[PDB]
């Protein structure tokens, strides 16, 4: 998170920290969120050989009683996820066991929206991603308020599709989601509207978020069969 | 475009 502020410890109980193991390299990380006691929603580009989830965390270097590190048994990437276009950047992770509900761990209902969130609306996103282009991932959970933009604002991302994605981040400001924040939910009015997906390597806003509403049926499908 |  760039230009954000550290969250009050455990104020975002649904936030998941993911450690991803790849085959030919060191581990990677992303965010994500608990939607069911045994299901975490995240970005497809965060897939790997195996993933371990940490719930109840604030400062990920110091373990505390709130921590619940859960094994992921299956990764359900969207069947249409395209690496080149980054379309359908959404993935579901089935946990080995159901998480315990505590003051630090809880689910975020994949909602019920009467109408789509209009541009101009200020939403917020949290993550442990880099806080700068050459800066490392944050130790603590950071949170920033971003403005939902008109799709024209993201035209420069040649594969950006208004129907599948959200354009977030006022280009006149520096605040933005960045590397490592992928999979984190974008909440507007207290409801998750998108998932951090991609942006510019130089961190200039806006960034592109996966529009959740569009995948609601696929998500349900997977939940119902597992 | 860089995946986050
Ligand atoms: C995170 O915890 C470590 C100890 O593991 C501490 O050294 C560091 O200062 C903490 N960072 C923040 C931002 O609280
Ligand atoms: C990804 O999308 C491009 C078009 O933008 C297409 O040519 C390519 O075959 C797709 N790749 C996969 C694996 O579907
Ligand atoms: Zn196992």
């Amino acid at each position: 998170i760039i230009g954000g502020t550290e969250c009050k410890p455990h104020s975002r109980p649904y936030m998941a920290y993911l450690e991803i193991v790849t085959s030919n390299g060191p581990s990677k990380f992303c965010g994500g969120f608990l939607i069911r006691r045994n299901f975490v929603l995240t970005a497809a580009h965060c897939a790997g050989r195996s993933i371990t989830v940490t719930l109840g965390a604030h400062n990920i270097t110091e373990e505390e009683d709130t921590w619940q590190k859960l094994e992921v048994i299956k990764q359900f990437r969207h069947p249409k996820y395209n690496t080149s276009t980054l379309h359908h950047d959404i993935m579901l992770l089935k946990l080995k066991e159901k998480a315990s509900l505590t003051l630090a761990v809880g689910t975020l209902p994949f909602p019920s929206q009467k109408n789509f969130v209009p541009p101009g609306r200020m939403c917020r996103v949290a993550g442990w991603g880099r806080t700068g282009v050459l800066k490392p991932g944050s130790d603590t959970l950071q949170e920033v308020k971003l403005r939902l933009m008109d799709p024209q604002a993201c035209s420069h991302f040649r594969d950006f599709d208004h129907n599948l994605q959200l354009c977030v981040g006022n280009p006149r400001k520096t605040k933005s989601a960045f590397k490592g924040d992928s999979g984190g939910p974008l909440l507007c009015a207290g409801a998750a509207q998108g998932i951090v997906s991609y942006g510019r390597s130089d961190a200039k806003p806006p960034a592109v978020f996966t529009r959740i509403s569009h995948y609601q049926p696929w998500i349900n499908q997977i939940l119902q069969a597992n | 475009a860089a995946p986050f």
